[PDB]
DNA sequence: ATCGATGTATATATCTGACACGTGCCTGGAGACTAGGGAGTAATCCCCTTGGCGGTTAAAACGCGGGGGACAGCGCGTACGTGCGTTTAAGCGGTGCTAGAGCTGTCTACGACCAATTGAGCGGCCTCGGCACCGGGATTCTGAT
DNA sequence: ATCAGAATCCCGGTGCCGAGGCCGCTCAATTGGTCGTAGACAGCTCTAGCACCGCTTAAACGCACGTACGCGCTGTCCCCCGCGTTTTAACCGCCAAGGGGATTACTCCCTAGTCTCCAGGCACGTGTCAGATATATACATCGAT
């Protein structure tokens, strides 16, 4: 194969962070993103409608939400100078933001 | 053909590393994507139940824009721009 | 034809009616089994308030549909 | 006599101190607690009322009736609360629909 | 003339809150144009509701470190247990609060010693 | 299934709400 | 009888929002009893004020990427650049915003011989 | 049956925009923005201002008001210019016809 | 006496360690009783900002509950029991 | 030799079931009192107090850094360090987002 | 010394403003 | 005496003037070095309004005392 | 160290549809007037705040000594990043269907508003008992052995 | 475990001050009543939401490989905890004085309400240029040799 030129490990996230936050666009795939809401719409009541705009509200905020929970997230792990996430930072921040207790 | 395949599994493991790029995230642990998508959902839900609320309250069957706004608000999230 | 009521207590109240019934009949039966005056009665059906000279079939009340009871306090 | 009055302060205690015996005939209250729940009312109040406003402009109603609250009720409460909640203020309505 | 009795709305309700006076708080509350008739009595009501609500609570937990009068630590001893009212209150503090006693597992003591 | 402020005023069960702690 | 001519309150300030329009929505936004015939004026510069104070961001960060049409992810990268701003705007969230280009030092990568 | 006209700021917006960039234009979405933005901070505004009526127990929201809560509600320094701009405007609105 | 001193040192290291306990802190390093101080005063700063802020609105040369009160509410920090 | 000493940590231990276990206020009266009248200062001279209003400060201002803590505590936990940091407020505030 | 609204509108500094960025 | 005026734009005028000095005659010398014509015109002293009759000592404004400078837009 | 390929950066030309403009039509603000009650101001009151003083008494301070926790170094084991080939379904725009929102039009019920009568609710009052205080004896651990 | 040995808890006695209760006045609520309008409700049209399909392909999935990070271990050094004694100022109780906030009666400025009058602001239409999209090319740097 003479060797593939392989990016040092991590090289590619970093090129991604500078690029996804380059950019504006919304990372979540549109159409899956409403199917999980018309679920979710159906428990509450069945037989529901959607402006197409209003779904996009969530997906705007939805990612957005989710963005700026990482980044505490980041800092927690950092701060266990873990430069890996683990799930019990969520758990750790949410708690931190109180959205639980 | 049947109904009630997967939709939560919908939100692809490398969909969610996209945002936990502009998250800065260098490395990202396996499991994440479990707790990733619990909470997710778990935000879903209580977010669509207001503007649900609101929409029956204002006896019209159609979701808009404007009821997803007053549900951020008296969550505390309030968004911009798909208001009015 | 048998129906029942559901109070503030969630009591259930057997009922043995008919469609024609009037609900000048059926409170008086209330009145007659359970001693409470109509003056202190209304019973609902469908949140709709229910005059005397309507009757069971009027408001297309089935066997074994359910109302729910009310005690109307004149005085206090 | 009564000079420069201590024009009447009021509050909620009394019919606090009402229900208390109905769900425990035999506790007293500290002042300090019943100055708890004194301010809870309205702490819980206003948060009823703004958001019963916030209902008006978006339906342009220009008035709050009942229907008004127990939309905001079901908003504001968590959880299972607020459908007794719902529940009381229903019964209580009903009960007092027939008044008079 | 002669209006001849009285009757009170709330007791029209047979409900401890003052039907009358919540009634005139939203007249003036700048919260509408109007006040539906309606409205006030619901909205009485529900916290008549919730202050039963809380001090059931409370009164067992006053029971409980056997003082016949209630105490503020009571209503926060009780608040903070019922796992619905903690998400109604979170945001709020309570005057003589403290909080519930707690401990993490990791800061107990043995290694068994 | 939410209503308009209908006579659905279904459970006496707060004692279970009360039972959550 | 000759209003001959015609004035806004607007003008009447030298100032570009309309101060007729905004005084209208206090009459009718149950904010109180009555609204001063001086407050509204007061009012509205504020906004008129911010408006820019923000624009004036965008622009000029709009300039930086060299698109000489505003988009939302300047207003976005604007306002997050600003120290006092973002404390008034932290709580809430832009469409199409994204967020400010941000990397933890711990996290970045080495040689650093 | 099909106007009523929806009121904006867009014009108003649209001002503006010339006298701090006369080049720049702006995207309704853009617009959309704005629009809503002002509503967000005017209602913060009244509801502080009509808070101030209580716990003075007045009948009426004049300047004074505004002014007071605009101190509150805006941060650091951008209160003052806003405080500024505000009663500049007052005085040059005072003297007027 | 002079002019005004130490105050916000006038929160002592043993007591701060009091809050700890009831906070659930087992053993606190040394350089906590610093960053603390600095907190605290900025918590007071704002907070006592407003409380000022409605007392000169007020035309009131005195602070009273109310004020403060009236202070956490619109800061999100609302408290019971001193307010009327 | 002889003295009984209690093994390190063992004090807290005890004062945290303590200081958990009653409700009165930890910080020194008078002296907390005397903080604010600088910080009054500041805004504006010559102030006056109902002496009432500063012990609001306290019950708040005691309750704000006993909620500080908890996240904190966890924060030193989260890194399984049983001591905590001064970073971990710089980190929990942070957090919460009273500074950014 | 905070005022009524008074005529002190004292500075158009508020490009030191903007320089904080 | 010198007292000096404050503008829109902080411009601080020098102006040499006297305590029986009328509003009348000083504007007319803002209108007379500045151009700026007094329709247009009005000066402030701690907020309050300028009347021409009104001289400085009526206000007790002493030398050096800085003043706040209006222009009154009539039109537009 | 020199060498190559990879991704990014950038240059071009290119095609498209959104902003920004002009025209004309209408609704919300301007203008002018009245009548009424809010608030401002001034005049009296007394309550609350500050202040200053001195006694015991706990709390702050300070130091001492040594234990265990922080932190740094290292090494093992493995999970997560990367790349490629395989696989799946998102996004596109294009067509068709009617549900439901939004705009409309009439009638009237329900709320505001005014006045006159009535007791619910508040402050002021005193006595009384739930509970803060404690000195002794009951238990439930901690550390030493 | 097994020991004494603290420190903490639970207990019976005492004691004092705020609960919780009643006294009586008053002002907020209730009653009876008129007037008009917000919004209910039935009619009608016209947007955009849903549905459904297939050509295209960018994205997602799944597996292979190894690299560099999670974490577990150790080992040292010192920063906190415990505890005894030495030093400050917190606290309580007591009185003293006047500032300022609370309440009251009065007049007048200011704002709601109302009407008639018209351009500011909106939708609507339209034409072009900022910017997005596609494709070639130069510049930088990472990692392989």
């Amino acid at each position: 194969v003479k060797k593939p030129h392989r990016y040092r490990p991590g090289t590619v996230a970093l090129r991604e962070i500078r690029r996804y936050q380059k950019s504006t666009e919304l990372l979540i795939r549109k159409l899956p993103f409403q199917r999980l809401v018309r679920e979710i719409a159906q428990d509450f009541k069945t037989d529901l409608r959607f402006q197409s705009s209003a779904v996009m509200a969530l997906q705007e905020a939805s990612e957005a939400y989710l963005v700026g929970l990482f980044e505490d997230t980041n800092l927690c792990a950092i701060h266990a100078k873990r430069v890996t996430i683990m799930p019990k930072d969520i758990q750790l921040a949410r708690r931190i933001r109180g959205e639980r207790a | 053909r049947k109904v009630l395949r997967d939709n939560i599994q919908g939100i692809t493991k490398p969909a969610i590393r996209r945002l936990a790029r502009r998250g800065g995230v260098k490395r990202i642990s396996g499991l994440i994507y479990e707790e990733t998508r619990g909470v997710l959902k778990v935000f879903l839900e209580n977010v669509i139940r207001d503007a649900v609320t609101y929409t029956e309250h204002a006896k019209r069957k159609t979701v808009t824009a404007m009821d997803v706004v007053y549900a951020l608000k008296r969550q505390g999230r309030t968004l911009y721009g798909f208001g009015g | 034809m048998q129906i029942f009521v559901k109070t503030l207590t969630g009591k259930t109240i057997t009922l043995e009616v008919e469609p024609s019934d009037t609900i000048e009949n059926v409170k008086a039966k209330i009145q007659d089994k359970e001693g409470i005056p109509p003056d202190q009665q209304r019973l609902i059906f469908a949140g709709k308030q229910l005059e005397d000279g309507r009757t069971l079939s009027d408001y297309n009340i089935q066997k074994e549909s359910t109302l729910h009871l009310v005690l109307r306090l004149r005085g206090g | 006599g009564k000079k420069r009055k201590r024009s009447r302060k009021e509050s909620y205690s009394v019919y606090v101190y009402k229900v208390l015996k109905q769900v425990h005939p035999d506790t007293g209250i500290s002042s300090k607690a019943m100055g708890i729940m004194n301010s809870f009312v309205n702490d819980i109040f206003e948060r009823i009322a703004g958001e019963a406003s916030r209902l008006a402009h978006y339906n342009k109603r220009s008035t709050i009736t009942s229907r008004e609250i127990q939309t905001a009720v079901r908003l504001l409460l968590p959880g299972e609360l607020a459908k007794h909640a719902v529940s009381e203020g229903t019964k209580a309505v009903t009960k007092y629909t027939s008044s008079k | 003339k002669a209006r001849a009795r009285a009757k009170s709305r709330s007791s029209r309700a047979g409900l401890q809150f003052p039907v009358g006076r919540v009634h005139r708080l939203l007249r003036r509350g700048n919260y509408a144009e109007r006040v539906g008739a309606g409205a006030p009595v619901y909205l009485a009501a529900v916290l008549e509701y919730l202050t039963a609500e809380i001090l059931e609570l409370a009164g067992n937990a006053a029971r409980d470190n056997k003082k016949t009068r209630i105490i503020p630590r009571h209503l926060q001893l009780a608040i903070r247990n019922d796992e619905e009212l903690n998400k109604l209150l979170g945001k709020v503090t309570i005057a003589q609060g403290g909080v519930l006693p707690n401990i993490q597992a990791v800061l107990l003591p043995k290694k068994t010693e | 299934l939410t209503k308009a402020a209908d006579i659905s005023l279904d459970n006496l069960v707060e004692g279970k709400r009360k039972r959550r702690s």
